[PDB]
């Protein structure tokens, strides 16, 4: 089903069709229907939940009947499916943000060793393709781990993550001295 | 006269307080009152606060 996907920092967005074209009423409502964002004629109903602080939508793009949904800052807690119930069908997003970071901090050294940590939101099965700027396509899991980190290793690394069909790209920052 | 939740120098309710809505599933379907009495909202500032 069409999902979407964050980086834990990054913002998304989620979408609303209608087909009169004509700002009519929509409202943005997770699994269990808590209100989040509604159209109320030309008014948008910050709903009662975990986004009263964040969610948005473009707000022109109404009166063409395309409602949108932001989540800004994504934290993997506003990983949740959706709705949208425009006239008589209730569109469904879902998103399933995550974040990752590796272990060191400021400090490393050549013949050393680094790990990994993605922080998925319950229910993912993802898969961890994650690269390096001397190839090392570290072919695993969650905790991806390489027992040699050198100084040719500098360079961040492009880190990747299969969450059902899709990945976004990532930093792996890698600096000596 | 437009306002929010609550007007001013508008109508008033004729007979009691009633309500306005339909189905208790998932509750959108705004509900509405008639309040059958009058209220007091009143507010001044003649100058008071002269720096701006």
């Amino acid at each position: 089903k069409k999902v979407v996907l964050g980086k834990k920092g990054d913002t998304v967005e989620l979408t609303c069709t209608a087909s009169q074209k004509k700002s009519i009423q929509f409202h943005w409502k997770n699994s269990n229907q808590i209100k989040i964002l509604g159209n109320q004629g030309s008014f948008l109903t910050k709903g009662p939940s975990k986004l009263n602080d964040r969610a948005d939508s473009r707000r022109s793009l109404w009166d063409q009947g395309n409602f949108p949904l932001i989540i800004k800052n994504l934290k993997i807690e506003d990983s949740d499916t959706y709705i949208c119930e425009v006239e008589d069908q209730k569109e469904e997003v879902q998103l399933l943000v995550f974040g990752l970071t590796a272990n060191s901090d400021t400090h490393l050294l050549q013949g050393q060793s680094l790990t990994l940590t993605l922080e998925s939101p319950p229910g993912s099965s993802p898969s961890v393709q994650c690269r390096s700027p001397r190839g090392k396509n570290i072919q695993g899991g969650k905790t991806l781990s390489v027992s040699q980190l050198e100084l040719q290793d500098s360079g961040t690394w492009t880190c990747t993550v299969l969450q059902n069909q899709k990945k976004v790209e990532f930093k792996i920052d890698i600096v000596v001295l | 006269v437009v306002s929010t939740q609550l007007l001013l120098n508008g109508s008033l309710a004729e007979g009691e307080i009633i309500i306005r809505s339909e189905n208790l599933t998932n509750n959108v379907k705004t509900i509405l009152v008639h309040l059958n009495q009058s209220v007091e909202i009143v507010c001044t500032r003649p100058n008071n606060n002269t720096r701006k």
